[PDB]
């Protein structure tokens, strides 16, 4: 056997068995940029009422599935290493799990210049004046060349701060300071 | 090539490696700790991910922590300079008394040795005591089993042993501890600085300690059965000597092989040991032989659990030893000491053409009129003593004559029970069991016989009960 | 009220990046937690609400923890935070009369322990150089006990037996009788004492504690308490815990004594906890390596050479079994980790014998014999007058009459049986037991009536301390019973026994 | 479920392209070595009851078929089995020598020779 | 025994009036969150600033 | 708040929700059923899906239907107006007398008291029984169990307690009805409604009532016995009394248990149970207690599984309980009745100290012959009676003496065999044991120690057959 390219995710289960056979045999030839534009135009083509029809179909033949995907996956656009992943896919039953690999490539291949976005949870939404501070001082931490993305999402039950995940880092500034007020009552 | 690690589960760490994966059987050196943590290699799994074995704590353990290899198995000191010093498992000085400056490595993974190395010659031996010496006897260079379950005498019978044999001996002795009480291994070590077997000043010690006890993960109570007899094997191959092996106890190496089969993915056998139970032992208790380079001559102390014999454990034990000593309990109950079992005991060498045809004619009437003894005792369960004939009364009288004299004071009793020890030697052995058989001493009390050496011993004590009367 | 006040301006509101791990899920205390890169195993880990834990399997996808308290405050997409400490308990003489939970929090409500210095649970016992032998002896006040079977200190002995024959009342005479040391003067002939109750409901741990202080006995032990209703990490841990307050004693120089009630209640409490882990079981559903849990504990009761302390560290183990049968599996594991043992029966309770001890399987590796010189004269020979009765003396069928030859010995293991008998939370000394075992084995008691030795015993016992206390004393002092004190107690038995029943 | 011979080395060239460096009809490579037992991703013609013959020069034994791998038991020691190396076909069920040039010889389970006189002279096999 | 029974069951009310005030008055401020907001990040400001 | 059923397996139903999960041991609302089903949260399977055991039945459940959050877990209404009436699992009234109108709710589930709320005082309840009295005495605010195989006499001897301490009891009262049939359930309303407990007319009714039998599913069961436990506390802490209970079964708490535990995927235990067995009876048990605010004296009748008693089940429940009154069948084979172990049955108030002195001395010395007639049953089997001493064929004649004067008829057995049943005081059974350990009734037989109440009514059965 040989070594293969380290994938800068590395998950588990029946994704990341396949989506990093994907990641190792596309970084080499250096096709990496170019395969995620593939893989999202194979993105749409799932969702058919005739195509998802008999993609999952357990009864139809378990040869003329492979026929029927290898010529619709040639013709239209692409004959990359991906003609032979769906063919790959497909000689071995795992066809149900055909969006999980797509899902699992995808943060594959974001880590490569990403940053597995923050989440801000505080109120209601803020003003311009307070919020470009918090999307340049939240560069601040990081260091590495990099452009931030972000999620947000409002919680009333956090009474009067806001909770913030760089990664897997959670500084809590919040109103769970009430339940550390026991030693009050803690002798 | 460096590894890292994934997948600490229980004491069974998992490695994956980037560039060069090592054989079965290696060593790994785990980076960033203070202490040495040694790994060994012991299944590959694919996608370059080893399946090994800690030899210490895994607490501290963070994934993704670099795993270095050595290239080889485990690199112990050996040779003339580890005499009267105690070692770990992985060749170290646990005594503080410094290092070992030695100039040779015996790395502990070797094989056995072939069919055309095997000497054929048997021999006797003699101990100096009236059960070893009359029914089970040694041999030298033979390999010798102490059964028996918990308390009933097997870390005095191999500690009389050493004071018997290893004192009188030329070659050279090895004490291995396979997990046992750490007390014990404190008096065994202070037991042989004040008897000359130790020396702490100069150079003429006769005696090599290697300690792994209960208080040690399970993983690293499996491999101090192999520092014993990778060091008691450089005296035998490589110099032409002859070897003491005392090993005290070896079920520990059986017993700590069953707490990590499952978490290494085997289905467990019968009774909850390991599927490897006949194949780890033998591949171990095939080193322990005499070649025509040297010899051996192996004393282990065998644990039996809940004194049950057909256990596993014990039962494919008793296929690597020459000569079997089985200790039971409802003997020692009866004050009787050495507990040693006179109908279960067995050796290969009672023999009317090795041991002599007099030797031979006593200990088959010993055992005889002690299974006589038993087909008597159901009866008197019921018809009582003053029911029996004349002639089945003289078959009890003297099998517990018999009885009692096969019990010797040992010299390491001086502390428990005050009496003072024996040594008798083997030409008034046999003439005393002749004796009692032929009807010479009919005419005394029992008491006379508990606890004395040789059988002029137990007529100055039956006039002493007579003059006290 | 200035209490509340003062306790909230000394709180401190520190903040700073965690490290941080989402629930993945959560049911029957384990909690699958996806993140938390770098933790390490054996690490504590502390849940949003107030909870803690202990994340025993790494894994390449999950991390798997265990819960110290309740799992239903706890909800799939929780916070698991980093504590960064191996899992450790707070440690002192400062805990000393007190009842604390597995985690070293009171729950007697006295108050905050003020402690200075944590000590793991995990610790390693000492090795092969730093100890010694035994030379002290650890007096019980049980008469079968010290007599017969006697426990050095630094020894560990299995007390083992069924269920209500006498297991915790025979470890809590010994937590009473060394009340006579402490308020004494030297400082080596105390013993700092530790219960641990493990599976207890709280209707025997806080009645335990009322018999303990009435007679003051509580102002010198320590109450390590994980009761039933406990988590099942909870009592697992707490054996570890309370053993690791034994080694600030014995670390430092005093004596500790230690008690586990029961340590067949801390096996079970790890064969649910790592069966949910989804971990293979072995026999019985036990794991691998029960063998080494009761292994790693009992090895630090040790007995360390006098050029580091010389402190000592006991151990008493409890052991339940399952209708009087000693080769299940774990009894056996752990007969063949300790020095000698203490069989209590079950038809010895009924029959009369209490405590219910078996003196003829009650085996004990002497512990050098430091049993005590004067005790060595008359338990000496009352050892060997003992074992010359018990092969004899049992027929209840007689047919023939030695009054000579046999009725001689056996008369006298009658009048030394039912003197080895006792009460309850009452015990002796030792001079007061060389004075009562003297007058046994002597022949004075022949002539009495064997259903009159117990109220022989109170009668010559009130006689001793109230007109002969100087005598007792020099038993005391001077160690051994001389001829000369052989000669004063030779007219006190036969003067009392001229005027005991008239 | 997973499948054995689903790791991912064995899918990465597939995606590559068609295996016509290694052909797989009569050399396939171990996938996992562990206490006696290999995995061997190939070998599509091996007979049930086979010999196989390692890279190390030991010898094994075919006794699972699996739709993805065989399963092969080792004869000696497994340290010099790896993952990675290549296994052949012998084309039989393993034979022993036979005849009467084995009288007076001593002879372990495979017919060779171990008391040091002389290799078997004998000119017939049989299977076993 | 009644001095001592009735300053327990006067404490934990005691306990309870502060903590479900508190409640109350915590919510209904609207002025003051915005001070608290850049106190907030002036605090975030100065945690990155001690780590790197 | 809503979600839809996604797998049905027996009473394991898999419910997935969308957003909003609900807490472990929450209560969900099946909507779109005739009657009221409540599924409670017992899992959290991973990504926004909950696993649920449900209290009645699950059979007509299709996928994809709605599924309602409440807010809260299983809610009882609980006060002095549930006396006279008989509940169910979920607190509705299963009499058909209406509604029950409190005016507070009380949960299910709450925790257990702490160390420093215990009560250690110690007492002794008489109870009209010799067995009990003399041997084993029961205490005034401690647990008593009372093991026995299938067939011997566990609830005979519950109906017992009942009449002998709920009439002359002065506080409130509470049974609970745990996995046993309905028949029996029945005769308890109408023995209580037609002997003044139960007074359907106004407010002057003593016991409640609360029933989950052996016809229900196993998540019901497993719940039943946390529902008279929560009425038999509001009587405790909040209205400060001293109340009764009576359990009866306690072991199908925990073998309906192990019906529920293979289909949340656990590996099993020991002979089959669950791997949680001795966590939640530390949970429901550490509940039952006398404290500083009450006093509960609980009776629980607890079942052996196929006559073995080292049986996990049981053998766990030992450490929970202050006296204890082991039951036996062979025993029952020669007819004594209460057929009580006397060597297996202990307390810890006998003691010489708390029973007084006179009467712990009749105690040891009545179990010291008893030993001694057991410790030569070997010999006396196969050789005979006629190769003993004199001293023991009086061990033997005066021990068969003692075992039949410790039957006595009961009150609740007269419609049986037609015999009058016998209260007996404390001080006529010190005072008759010791007549017979004296041996002043050594001429008397032994067929006049029988089924007899004081000791007066053996010389009169002796006096009789002449
Ligand atoms: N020295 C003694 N003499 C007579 N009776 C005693 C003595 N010590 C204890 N007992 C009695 O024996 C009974 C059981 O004692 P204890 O509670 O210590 O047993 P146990 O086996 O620890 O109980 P458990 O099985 O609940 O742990 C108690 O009722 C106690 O009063
Ligand atoms: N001469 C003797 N013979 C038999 N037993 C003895 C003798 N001297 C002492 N003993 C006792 O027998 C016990 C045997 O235990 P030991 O042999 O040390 O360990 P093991 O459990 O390994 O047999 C010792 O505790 C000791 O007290
Ligand atoms: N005190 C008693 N006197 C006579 N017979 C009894 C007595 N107690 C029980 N029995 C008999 O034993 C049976 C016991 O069954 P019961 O107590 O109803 O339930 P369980 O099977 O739980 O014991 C009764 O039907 C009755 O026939
Ligand atoms: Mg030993
Ligand atoms: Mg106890
Ligand atoms: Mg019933």
């Amino acid at each position: 056997f040989a070594k293969l390219v380290r994938p800068p995710v590395q998950i588990y289960g029946i994704e990341g068995r396949y989506a990093t056979a994907l990641y190792s045999a596309a970084s080499k030839q250096n096709k990496l940029e170019q395969v995620e534009k593939e893989l999202l135009r194979v993105a749409q083509i799932l969702k058919e009422p005739k195509v998802a029809a008999s993609i999952m179909n357990p009864y139809v033949k378990r040869s003329v599935k492979v026929k029927s995907l290898s010529d619709m996956t040639a013709k239209e656009k692409f004959s990359p290493l991906t003609s032979n992943l769906i063919n790959l896919l497909a000689e071995n039953g795992r066809l149900s799990s055909t969006p999980g690999v797509i899902s699992a490539f995808s943060t594959m291949m974001s880590v490569h210049r990403g940053e597995v976005p923050c989440s801000v949870t505080t109120a209601s939404p803020l003003d311009e004046a307070t919020l470009t501070e918090l999307k340049t001082v939240l560069k601040s931490f990081l260091s590495k060349g990099q452009i931030l993305k972000l999620e947000v999402k409002v919680d009333p039950s956090i009474m009067g701060g806001m909770i913030v995940r760089i990664g897997e880092k959670y500084v809590d500034m919040s109103a769970k300071t009430k339940i550390q007020k026991l030693s009050r009552a803690m002798r | 090539a460096t590894g890292r690690i994934v997948a600490v589960i229980g004491a069974v760490v998992d490695v994956q490696f980037d560039e060069g994966l090592p054989p079965i059987l290696n060593a790994l050196e785990v980076q960033g700790r203070e202490t040495r943590l040694v790994l060994e290699v012991a299944q590959h799994l694919g996608e370059s991910t080893v399946r090994t074995i800690a030899m210490d704590g895994t607490e501290g353990l963070v994934r993704g922590q670099k795993v270095l290899d050595s290239g080889a198995p485990i690199k112990i000191p050996v040779g003339p300079e580890t005499l009267g010093r105690i070692m770990n498992v992985i060749g170290e000085p646990i005594d503080e008394r410094g290092p070992i400056k030695t100039k040779q490595f015996a790395a502990i993974h070797a094989e056995a040795p072939e069919f055309m190395e095997m000497s054929v010659e048997q021999e006797i031996l003699v101990t100096g005591i009236k059960v070893v010496d009359l029914l089970a006897p040694y041999a030298k260079g033979g390999k010798i089993g102490l059964f028996g379950g918990a308390g009933v005498g097997k870390t005095v019978l191999i500690m009389e042993l050493i004071n018997n044999v290893a004192k009188a001996h030329g070659g050279y002795s090895v004490f291995a501890g396979v997990g046992e009480r750490t007390r014990e291994g404190n008096d065994l070590y202070h037991e042989m600085i004040e008897s000359g077997v130790i020396n702490l000043k100069d150079a003429t010690s006769k005696v090599a300690l290697v300690y792994g006890q209960m208080n040690e993960p399970p993983g690293a109570r499996a491999r101090v059965a192999l520092t014993g007899l990778t060091v008691a094997e450089y005296f035998r191959d490589q110099e032409g000597q002859d070897v003491l092996l005392f090993i005290d106890n070896i079920f520990r190496f059986t017993q700590a092989g069953s707490e990590v089969s499952a978490l290494l993915g085997r289905i467990p056998s019968a009774v909850g040991y390991q599927p490897t139970l006949a194949t780890d032992m033998g591949t171990m208790q095939e080193r322990i032989t005499t070649t025509k380079k040297g010899s051996i001559t192996s004393v282990q102390a065998i644990y039996v659990p809940a004194d049950d014999l057909t256990d596993p454990a014990p039962a494919t034990t008793f296929a690597h030893l020459d000569a079997t000593t089985v200790l039971s309990r409802a003997i020692a109950e009866l004050g009787i000491y050495p507990a040693v079992d006179p109908l279960d005991s067995t050796s290969r060498i009672m023999d009317p053409n090795i041991v002599g045809s007099e030797h031979y004619d006593v200990a088959r009437g010993v055992q005889k009129i002690l299974q006589d003894y038993k087909s008597l005792q159901d009866i008197i369960a019921i018809l009582g003593m003053d029911e029996l004939s004349e002639e089945d009364k003289l078959t009890v009288s003297r099998a517990r004559k018999i009885q009692r004299f096969l019990s010797q004071p040992f010299q390491v009793a001086e502390v428990f029970t005050g009496h003072l020890g024996k040594l008798v030697p083997l030409k008034e052995t046999i003439k005393g069991f002749q004796q009692i058989l032929a009807g010479e001493y009919d005419h005394l009390p029992e008491q006379a016989f508990y606890m004395v050496g040789p059988i002029e011993e137990a007529v100055a004590k039956a006039d002493k009960l007579a003059e006290e009367h | 009220s200035s209490i509340l006040e003062e306790r909230i301006l000394g709180a401190d509101t520190s903040v700073d990046l965690e490290e941080t791990g989402r629930v993945l899920s959560i049911g029957d205390g384990i909690a699958r937690v996806h993140g938390l890169r770098n933790v390490q195993a054996e690490e504590m880990v502390e849940f949003s609400s107030g909870l803690k834990g202990m994340s025993l399997n790494l894994e390449p996808d999950n991390v798997g923890v265990v819960v110290f308290g309740n799992d239903k405050l706890i909800k799939e997409g929780d916070i698991v935070k980093r504590t960064g400490a191996i899992v450790d308990v707070p440690v002192g003489e400062e805990l000393l009369g007190r009842v604390v939970d597995a985690l070293g929090n009171a729950i007697d409500g006295k108050g905050p322990i003020g402690s200075k210095t944590r000590r793991r649970v995990g610790l390693k016992a000492p090795g092969i150089i730093p100890r010694i032998s035994v030379r002290e002896p650890m007096q019980t006040g049980i008469k079968a006990v010290d007599s017969l079977v006697p426990i050095g200190r630094g020894q560990r002995e299995l007390i083992i037996g069924d269920r209500q024959t006498g297991k915790t009342s025979i470890a809590i005479d010994t937590i009473i009788n060394q009340k006579r040391f402490n308020d004494g003067t030297d400082e080596k002939k105390k013993l700092y004492c530790i219960y641990v109750a493990i599976g207890q409901k709280r209707s025997t741990v806080a009645q335990l504690v009322k018999r303990l202080t009435d007679a003051d006995a509580m102002k010198y032990t320590i109450v390590v308490s994980a009761t039933a209703s406990d988590a099942a990490p909870l009592q697992y841990l707490a054996p570890y815990s309370g053993c690791s307050m034994g080694e600030y004693f014995r670390d430092n120089g005093k004596h500790a004594l230690i008690i586990y009630d029961d340590l067949s209640k801390q096996a079970v409490a790890y064969r649910q906890m790592s069966l949910l882990l989804r971990r293979p079981p072995g026999r019985e559903a036990y794991p691998g390596d029960v063998f080494y849990l009761h292994s790693r504990l009992l090895e630090r009761a040790a007995k360390m050479n006098d050029a580091f302390g010389g402190g000592s560290l006991t151990a008493l183990p409890v052991i339940e079994t399952q209708a009087g049968d000693v080769s299940a599996y774990i009894p056996t594991n752990v007969i063949s980790i300790t020095d000698g043992q203490i069989f209590l029966e079950t038809e010895l309770f009924y029959k009369g014998i209490r405590p219910a001890i078996n003196v003829g399987l009650s085996v004990s590796r002497v512990g050098s014999a430091a049993q005590t010189r004067a005790m060595k004269q008359v338990a000496g020979t009352m050892k060997l007058e003992l074992a010359q009765y018990r092969e004899v003396a049992a027929f209840a069928q007689f047919g023939s009459d030695l009054d000579a030859a046999t009725q001689q010995l056996l008369s006298r293991g009658v009048r030394l049986t039912e003197l080895l008998k006792q009460g309850q939370y009452a015990p002796m000394a030792i001079e007061e037991q060389v004075a009562v075992i003297y007058a046994g084995v002597r022949g004075y008691l022949d002539k009495l009536e064997p259903s009159k030795i117990t109220k022989f015993e109170n009668a010559f016992l009130s006689h001793v301390i109230s007109q002969h206390q100087a005598l007792l004393g020099k038993i005391r002092a001077d160690g051994k019973i001389s001829e000369e004190t052989d000669a004063k107690l030779k007219e006190i038995v036969t003067n009392f026994l001229a005027g005991f029943e008239a | 479920k997973t499948g054995t011979a689903e790791v991912s080395s064995i899918l990465e060239e597939r995606i590559l392209g068609a295996d016509t460096s290694v052909d797989l009809e009569e050399t396939g490579r171990v996938l996992s070595i562990g206490d006696g037992i290999a995995r061997v991703h190939g070998l599509r013609n091996v007979q049930a009851e086979e010999m196989v013959e390692f890279s190390s020069g030991l010898k094994g034994m075919s006794l699972n078929l699996e739709p993805d791998n065989v399963g092969v038991v080792v004869f000696g020691n497994d340290k010099l089995i790896k993952e990675g190396d290549i296994v052949k076909r012998t084309g039989a069920i393993v034979d022993v020598p036979v005849g009467e040039e084995l009288l007076g010889r001593v002879v372990d389970a495979l017919g060779n020779a171990i008391d040091g006189k002389g290799p078997i002279g004998s000119k017939t096999r049989r299977r076993v | 025994s009644v001095q001592n029974m009735m300053r327990q069951k006067e404490q934990e009310h005691m306990i309870r009036w502060v903590e479900k005030h508190v409640v109350q008055s915590i919510s209904a401020q609207q002025e003051k969150e915005t001070i608290a907001k850049c106190i907030a990040d002036l605090k975030l400001l100065a945690k990155k600033a001690q780590a790197q």
